[PDB]
């Protein structure tokens, strides 16, 4: 049987790039999401459903951003360690949970956006907790049943072998259906700010603004984490009797970690930063 | 009340009954005023708060 | 420690939260919409067409699209103490389009126009009424345009640069007075709507502007703009 | 006779009353009552928090039990709450949501309530159908009813839109008595503790006593700068304070015919929406516009004290009969207790 | 304000029926419900509790679980079921009307009732000081009462309700919380006391205030009545 767990080797070159990525990302990403719990806690007053969506989203960005550390010194063990497993479950959760927060400020706008009469019964800062504590537990719960389903068959830390169809299936089912919700979101959003009636230049400046920073949003979420899910899906294509190939899906797998790893820093600007609210609060 | 002038002549008439009245000085005044928050200093919670076991709302 | 009566006034005081809870459904779920007029604009016949979907202070209750909508009319502002409409989701302000050569009936030299625009600025720059929308429903539609070919506005308005005898001209015109002299053009959107007696669509255009400003606000709210 | 001739005669009589109340004022509050020590600052916590409402809180009152607080909000709602215990009395629906101003009687069994609708009504607390039904809905007002006091079981005096007051019976339910002394929109009414006076503010700077008897205006005082839109009688029954859309509460004694003093800041802004006398009268306590409540010393002129519990503007406040607790409410629909 | 009761007769020992009570001219869903018995050869005694949004269901110990009791707001309705009757339950059922807010009056207005026949503790007990005192017109009567624990609470206010029956009728509520007159009722009757012993004090008496003079305590849920003293003329 081809093992193949053999280490990733990189050129001097491709290594100091990621250095200096994994430098500039954990720098620039850390400091973003630190100003905005910073501002989403005791800077903002009335919270309201997206102050908490916020808040959550920056929670998930520093501990992913807090994590990835262990998981790049701890990534070379490749069997059973179990700071290895620990770190990489954090991450996954972290990474997982900003994607379900993605999708639910998604649900949100579309709900305040496409049915704004029908809005007003269906929206509170306590469903807004509640849906965060309900995905918080589906999160926790996706990341326990894989540890279980792995630790039984092979393993759970990202050098493992046999990942499993049923191992990675929330991997598979935990984006494209988000990725699906996100579409369908942004879409009628962007539809719904466009048969707006026609008013002065301001309203029109504003819904432009508006459908440019979803249309933002949505290209953000997409390039940061649907790269990592074409890999995720064609891996499950060559399982036990794989080959040569393998080394390479593992390498474009590496490759767009970092790229999936960046949307806790695309985010902040996209999310935070480009709102309005955030900077005269900030300022 | 001639001319529409009913509506002048009530208010000179009103202004004249409110001149007539008896004013005693300022000073006397603000003695009684003295005098009366004096005399009700106690039994105020605002003025001298009362113990939690008197306080109906404490206790 | 609580008694039996103290139990049962808690219990009391508990079904009445419980239905003052039931009522915050529908209080949250209602859209308030102050209509207000600036004489001789139609408000007998807008009312009279308005309570075909319904069926001083009058109100107006009726269910759309499954949402409440609340109309309160005070039925003919300077008092500074009316600031109870300032959790209104809209107000609607209806001026006669007629009101060029139609003189006020005091005639005090001044025109039935410029009256509805000073009523309108005074309305209009109310702190309280900052955070509330404004749908202009501009009546007398087909009396304005058998007018304004009959006499042009240029005699009485030395400020219309456009081409007179027109139609859509002068409501461009008046628009843009109305949304020049009101001073936010901002906060919340202005919506301008041309119509009559005749059609019954009067309500669908202020259900259409309530959820536009409902959105406008959802916008703010969820930090898109 | 001559138009002229009148404007001459009041502005002779105003100088008059001028040159009158200058030549009584041989002193001034604030010179007698500063060697009077000060209060100091006083700490009134939230003792309870009354929430139930479902939009703002525009009126209160106190009975004479001192326990049972009613609340006007603008969802159409009365609630007759207890303090003690924080439980809904009563909660009656109004037919027009738009309600201003609630009054409780004196006796406990009834309640009044007006508002933008130019209807008073008035219902029955203690009725053997155990719902407390609408006794009366007496309407002879040509504006908005802004303020509502209770006399007695069958004397209520109320405030409309217009510059008018109206004293109504129950046994006839007409209105009795009719003041038509006032030049602008009146907004507030206190009852002197006799039961026989009653000072209102109207629109303009002019706050008038009223006789419930004779029914004339004996006195008036044109000392503010805009609207008076709180009132509150002094404790011994010769004094009355104002506030306005300013900073400025000014003091009125009703046997001197003069302002006494004029309790303001600097740094407040805001206006006035509701002033409250303690039993003692040492204390002053009034409701601006911004998210808190002051009290000052009505002595001395000094802000003693700030309520900052409240997250939106300060609509009413009262002070209980016996002086133990304070309710204020805002437009947070929050009610709440200071001792 | 009446209480119309019905579902009464001679029922054979272990059997079931089911009392209802109608209601008019008040707010039956704002008004919780008492259904209490009274024996031909002894006095009142409480059965049954439901509150007005059918939330607090209480029996009493002696018929507790074999019993029960719900209501119909929308028909304004008061059904009693009860099962296994035996010689304990031949009495007469009254339905009592009951408020509770500061400064209400329980107990205010009690039904006519109806009678049922069979063929066949940590409680409060109330003691009357005479089962019965000769009394004449225009005298003044006092009438005593002993509590086994002090009926005072931490709130304040005493719980204490001294009701009459006339013979030949309902009850009706005389004095509630030992200090305030009912409604409806002159102002001769006066009450007192300091928490154990209680005094119903009656002056200047008529044709109409002789009867049974029962008492009652509202501490605890299993409300129990006093052995009644009987004025007559
Ligand atoms: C209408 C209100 C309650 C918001 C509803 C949002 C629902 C429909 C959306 C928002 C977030 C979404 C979740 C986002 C990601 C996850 C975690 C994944 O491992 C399982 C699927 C699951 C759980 C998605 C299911 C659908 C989902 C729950
Ligand atoms: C594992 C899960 C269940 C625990 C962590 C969930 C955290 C991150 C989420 C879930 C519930 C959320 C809280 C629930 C209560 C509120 C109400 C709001 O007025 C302030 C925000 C606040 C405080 C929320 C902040 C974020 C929150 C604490
Ligand atoms: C902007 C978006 C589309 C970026 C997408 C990045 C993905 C598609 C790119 C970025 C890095 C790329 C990988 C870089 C590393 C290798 C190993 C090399 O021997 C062959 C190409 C291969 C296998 C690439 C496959 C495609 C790849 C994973
Ligand atoms: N950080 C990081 C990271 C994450 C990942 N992600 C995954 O392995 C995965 O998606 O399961 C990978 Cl495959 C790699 N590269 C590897 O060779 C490996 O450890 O598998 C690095
Ligand atoms: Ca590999």
């Amino acid at each position: 049987n081809t093992c193949g767990s053999s280490d990733l080797t990189w050129p001097p070159a491709i290594k100091l790039g990621f250095y200096a990525y994994l430098g500039v990302l954990l720098v620039l990403g850390l400091l973003l999401n630190s100003l905005a719990l910073w501002v989403f806690c005791c800077r903002m007053q009335q919270w309201t459903e997206t102050r908490i969506y916020m808040t959550n989203l920056a929670v998930a960005d520093l501990c992913l951003l807090c994590t990835l550390p262990f998981v790049l010194h701890s990534l070379r063990d490749t069997s059973d360690t179990p700071l290895c497993q620990l770190s990489q479950g954090i991450y996954l959760t972290n990474r997982y949970m900003s994607i379900s927060l993605v999708t639910a400020i998604a649900v949100d706008r579309y709900v305040a956006v496409r049915h704004p009469l029908r809005a007003r019964g269906l929206r509170s800062p306590r469903q807004a907790a509640a849906v965060c504590a309900v995905l918080w537990v589906l999160v926790i719960g996706s990341l326990v049943a894989r540890w279980l389903l792995g630790i039984q068959e092979g393993g759970f830390c990202f050098r493992s072998t046999r990942h499993n169809f049923n191992s990675m299936a929330f991997p598979l089912l935990g984006f494209y259906l988000p990725l699906a919700v996100v579409v369908f979101c942004s879409l009628k959003v962007v539809t719904a700010l466009a048969q707006r009636p026609p008013t002065d230049v301001g309203q029109a400046e504003a819904t432009r603004k508006a459908a440019r920073m979803v249309w933002a949003n949505l290209l953000v979420f997409v390039v940061c984490f649907l790269p990592l899910h074409v890999g995720l899906t064609v891996r499950l294509a060559v399982g036990w009797n794989a080959c040569a190939l393998l080394e390479t899906i593992r390498r474009a797998l590496y490759i767009t970690s970092k790229l999936s790893d960046a949307n806790c820093c695309l985010d902040a600007i996209c999310y935070y930063y480009m709102a309005k609210e955030f900077q005269e609060a900030s300022a | 009340n001639t001319a529409s002038i009913a509506q002048a002549r009530k208010l000179v008439e009103q202004l004249k009954m409110e001149a007539n009245i008896d004013r005693i000085k300022v000073s006397k005044a603000a003695a009684d005023l003295m005098a009366y928050c004096e005399a009700h200093a106690k039994e105020d919670p605002l003025l001298t708060p009362v113990p939690a076991s008197e306080n109906p709302f404490r206790e | 420690t609580l008694s039996a009566e103290d139990k049962a006034a808690v219990e009391r005081s508990k079904m009445i939260d419980k239905c003052l809870s039931r009522e915050k459904t529908y209080v949250k779920r209602l859209v308030k919409i102050l209509l207000l007029g600036a004489g001789e604009s139609g408000k007998s016949t807008f009312l009279k067409q308005m309570r075909i979907i319904h069926g001083g202070i009058h109100e107006y209750d009726f269910e759309i699209k499954n949402v409440p909508f609340k109309m309160v009319d005070v039925g003919g502002e300077r008092k500074r103490w009316f600031e109870c409409f300032d959790s209104v989701t809209s107000i609607l302000f209806l001026v006669s389009s007629s009101e060029f050569d139609q003189v006020l009936m005091e005639d005090r030299l001044t025109n039935r126009l410029t009256e509805s625009l000073n009523i309108f600025e005074t309305i209009v720059n109310n702190r309280v009424f900052s955070n509330v929308s404004i749908i202009l429903f501009l009546n007398k539609t087909d009396l304005l345009e058998e007018k304004v070919q009959i006499v042009s506005i240029k005699d009485y308005f030395l400020e219309f640069e456009g081409d007179p005898h027109c139609l859509r001209d002068v409501q461009k015109f008046l628009v843009e007075c109305f949304r020049n002299k009101r001073r936010d053009q901002q906060q919340k959107p202005l919506y301008h709507h041309f119509t009559t007696a005749i059609n019954t669509e009067n309500i669908r255009l202020v259900f259409r502007d309530v959820k536009d400003t409902i959105l406008h606000d959802n916008l703010k709210q969820l930090m898109l703009q | 006779s001559e138009l002229d001739q009148l404007r001459q005669e009041a502005e002779q009589l105003k100088n008059q009353i001028r040159d009158a109340r200058k030549a009584c004022a041989d002193a001034t509050l604030s010179q007698i009552t500063n060697n009077i020590d000060p209060v100091g600052r006083i700490q009134m916590r939230t003792r309870r928090t009354l929430r139930g409402h479902l939009a703002k809180i525009y009126a209160m009152h106190w009975g004479t039990d001192s326990r049972l607080l009613v609340s006007a909000s603008q969802d159409g709602k009365l609630i007759i709450w207890d303090s003690y215990t924080t439980n809904k009395v009563h909660a009656i629906p109004l037919r027009s949501s738009w309600v201003m101003t609630c009054a409780y009687a004196p006796s406990g069994n009834y309640v009044a309530c007006g508002g933008l609708d130019n209807i008073c009504s008035i219902y029955n607390l203690k009725t053997r159908e155990g719902n407390v039904r609408v006794s009366r809905e007496l309407a002879g007002h040509t504006g908005y009813l802004s303020c509502c006091r209770f006399l007695d079981d069958n004397q209520i005096v109320t405030s409309s839109g217009d510059t008018t007051c109206a004293l109504w019976d129950i046994e006839t339910g007409q209105q009795t008595t009719t003041f038509t002394g006032h030049t602008g929109d009146v907004m507030s009414l206190s009852l002197a503790p006799d039961t026989r006076l009653f000072v209102s503010g109207a629109c303009d700077a002019s706050a008038k006593l009223w006789d419930v008897r004779e029914g004339m205006c004996r006195q008036t005082f044109t000392g503010h700068e805009s609207d008076i839109n709180a009132i509150c009688f002094f404790p011994n029954g010769n004094a009355f304070a104002t506030g306005s859309d300013d900073a400025t509460c000014r003091l009125f004694d009703l046997r001197a015919d003069q302002e006494l003093m004029t309790y303001s800041h600097d740094n407040i802004i805001c206006g006035i929406t509701s002033v409250s006398f303690s039993k003692s009268g040492r204390l002053l306590l009034a409701g601006y516009d911004d998210f808190n409540c002051n009290v000052w010393d009505a002595l001395k002129a000094d802000r003693a004290g700030v309520l900052a519990g409240h997250d939106n503007r300060v609509s009413c406040l009262g002070v209980t009969d016996d002086g133990m607790a304070v309710a204020t409410g805002s437009w947070d629909s929050f009610l709440k207790i200071w001792n | 304000v009446q209480l119309v009761e019905s579902g009464g007769g001679l029922v054979q020992p272990g059997g079931s029926r089911k009392l209802s009570c109608s209601a008019s001219g008040f707010a039956f869903s704002s008004f919780g419900m008492h259904w209490v018995r009274q024996a031909p050869e002894k006095g009142l005694e409480w059965v049954a509790y439901i509150s007005s949004g059918s939330g607090t269901i209480y029996y009493a110990d002696t018929v507790k679980g074999r019993f029960t009791i719900s209501r119909d707001d929308p028909k304004n309705t008061l059904f009693l079921q009860m099962t296994s009757l035996r010689s304990e339950d031949t009495a007469m059922y009254y339905c009592v009307r009951s408020i509770y807010y500061y400064g209400s009056s329980p107990f205010d207005f009690w039904g006519q009732g109806t009678t049922l026949t069979v063929s066949a503790s940590a409680d409060i007990v109330m003691t009357q000081a005479t089962s019965s005192v000769p009394v004449t017109p225009g005298e003044s009567v006092s009438i005593s009462c002993r509590s086994s624990k002090s009926l005072l609470h931490s709130n304040g206010n005493t719980y204490l309700y001294w009701f009459l029956q006339r013979p030949g009728q309902s009850p009706q509520l005389l004095i509630y919380r030992m200090s305030n007159l009912a409604s409806g009722v002159p102002d001769r009757f006066s009450g007192s006391g300091s928490g154990t012993a209680f005094t119903l004090t009656i002056s200047r008496l008529e044709a109409e205030d002789v009867g049974v003079y029962y008492c009652m305590q509202h501490l605890e849920y299993p409300l129990t009545f006093g052995a009644g003293t009987k004025l007559e003329l």
